[PDB]
C-alpha cells in the first residue's frame, strides 16, 4: 500500500499526496503496534505440548470463545 | 563471525543423515557422544538458520529415547546397564544443550514433556547410583565421567530455566533437586551447580519463597557433622556450603527493572527476618532425639567468618 501510495503521489494534486503520506503514517504506527506482538509471546515463556498442530482453527472467532471458556 | 558456516554444514549433515536413516530404534553410543562434543560450542552461534521442523522432530526422536531408562528400575548384564545410563546420559546431554544453544531461542523449538523427561532420569538415576557409594550413610571412572555428566547437565539445566519461565509442576522438583545433594559429602561442585539452579529459581519467581524455606529446615538433620571437608569454600578461609547458600538467597532477589527498588529490598530483609526467625524457633527448644545448636554455632561463626568481603554482603545485615 505504501508503495502504492508513493507511485500515486509521485506521477501527480498536493491534498491526496499529503493524505497519501498521513495514511502511510498511520500504516507505520500499525506496523509500531504490531512490533510488540512477537515479544509479548517471548515473555509469556508458554509452554507447548503435543497437541499444538491438532488445534488447527483460523476463524479467530470461537478461538475467543474457547479462550474465554477455558479462562471461565 | 557473521555466519563460519564451515562445520555448521557438518552438523547439519549429521542430522539430516541420522533423521534419513530414522524417520524414513537406538542411535548407539560413539555418533551421539561425538555429537554433543560438536555441540559445545560448534553450534553455540551456528545453531541459527536451521529448520524448525526437524529440530522438533529430533527432540521427539530423542525424547522417545530418553523413554527407555526413563524411571528404568534398574556380572555380565551390569555391562549392559552401564553402557545403557551413560548413552542415556549422553542422550540429556544433547536434550540440554540444543534446548539452550541460542542465545535467542525462538519459541516452541522445545515441549516441556523431554524436560519432564530429563529430570525424572536425574532424580531417580542420581539418587538409585550416586550418592549411595558417595555416602556409605544411603547404602570405574564409568562413575566419574557420569558424574561430570550430571554436573554439566544441571549447570545447562540453571542457565535454561534463567533463559525462559516454567511451569509450577517443573519447579517444585527441580527446587527438590536444587535442594537435595546438600547433605551429602562428596558432591561440593554439585552443590555450585545447585546453587546456581537456586539462583534461577528463587529469582525467576517470587511465589516459593514459603516452598524453599520449608524444604529447607525439613531435613537439617541429615548435615554430615564431619571434621573431614566440612569447608570447602574458598573465599585457606575454605567456608561450610549450606551457609553461603544461605547467604546467596539473601543477596539473590533484588528484582531490578521507582520504589520497586525499596519495596523489593524491604521485601528482602522480611523473607530473611522469617527465614531466621523461623530457623530460630526450631532451634532453641530441645526437641527429642536430636539437636539443631550446633548447626546454630557453625552457622553464625561462617556467617561473621563472611562478614567483610565486598562480594558477600548483608551479613551485617
Amino acid at each position: 500500500k505504501r508503495e502504492t501510495s508513493g507511485e500515486k503521489s509521485r506521477q501527480l494534486i498536493n491534498h491526496d499526496t499529503k493524505e497519501l503520506e498521513k495514511m502511510t503514517n498511520r500504516q507505520g504506527m500499525l506496523l509500531k503496534k504490531k512490533e510488540e506482538c512477537m515479544k509479548k509471546i517471548r515473555e509469556l515463556g508458554s509452554l507447548p505440548q503435543e497437541a499444538f498442530e491438532k488445534y488447527q482453527t483460523l476463524s479467530l472467532k470461537q478461538l475467543f470463545r474457547k479462550l474465554e471458556q477455558c479462562n471461565t | 563471525m557473521m555466519d563460519s558456516s564451515t562445520f555448521k554444514r557438518f552438523t547439519a549433515s549429521i542430522e539430516n543423515i541420522l533423521d534419513n536413516l530414522e524417520d524414513m530404534l537406538l542411535l548407539g553410543k560413539h555418533q551421539l557422544n561425538e555429537l554433543g562434543s560438536e555441540s559445545a560450542k560448534i553450534k553455540a552461534m551456528g545453531i541459527m538458520d536451521k529448520l524448525s521442523t526437524d529440530k522438533t522432530v529430533k527432540v521427539l526422536n530423542i525424547l522417545e529415547k530418553n523413554i527407555q531408562d526413563g524411571s528404568k528400575l534398574s556380572e555380565r548384564l551390569w555391562r549392559d546397564l552401564i553402557m545403557e545410563r551413560v548413552t542415556k546420559s549422553a542422550d540429556a546431554c544433547l536434550t540440554t544443550i540444543n534446548i539452550m544453544t541460542s542465545p535467542n531461542m525462538p519459541k516452541a523449538v522445545y515441549i516441556e514433556d523431554v524436560i519432564e523427561r530429563v529430570i525424572q532420569y536425574t532424580k531417580f538415576h542420581l539418587q538409585n547410583t550416586l550418592y549411595p557409594q558417595y555416602d556409605p550413610v544411603y547404602r570405574q571412572r564409568v562413575i566419574v565421567m557420569l558424574y561430570n555428566k550430571v554436573c554439566d547437565i544441571v549447570s545447562s539445566l540453571s542457565e535454561l530455566l534463567e533463559i525462559q519461565l516454567l511451569t509450577d509442576t517443573t519447579i517444585l522438583q527441580v527446587s527438590s533437586m536444587g535442594i537435595t545433594p546438600f547433605f551429602v559429602e562428596n558432591v561440593s561442585e554439585l552443590q555450585l551447580c545447585a546453587i546456581k539452579l537456586v539462583t534461577a529459581v528463587f529469582s525467576r519467581y517470587e511465589k516459593h519463597r514459603q516452598l524453599i524455606l520449608e524444604e529447607i529446615f525439613t531435613s537439617l538433620a541429615r548435615l554430615p557433622t564431619s571434621k573431614r571437608s566440612l569447608r570447602n569454600f574458598r573465599l585457606p578461609m575454605y567456608i561450610q556450603m549450606v551457609t553461603a547458600l544461605v547467604l546467596q538467597l539473601i543477596q539473590c532477589v533484588v528484582h531490578l527493572p521507582d520504589v520497586v527498588i525499596t519495596n523489593s529490598y524491604e521485601t528482602a530483609m522480611r523473607t530473611a527476618q522469617n527465614f531466621l526467625s523461623i530457623f530460630l524457633k526450631k532451634c532453641g527448644s530441645k526437641q527429642g532425639e536430636e539437636d539443631y545448636r550446633p548447626l546454630f554455632e557453625n552457622f553464625v561463626q561462617d556467617l561473621l567468618s563472611t562478614v567483610n568481603k565486598p562480594e558477600w554482603p548483608a551479613a551485617e545485615l
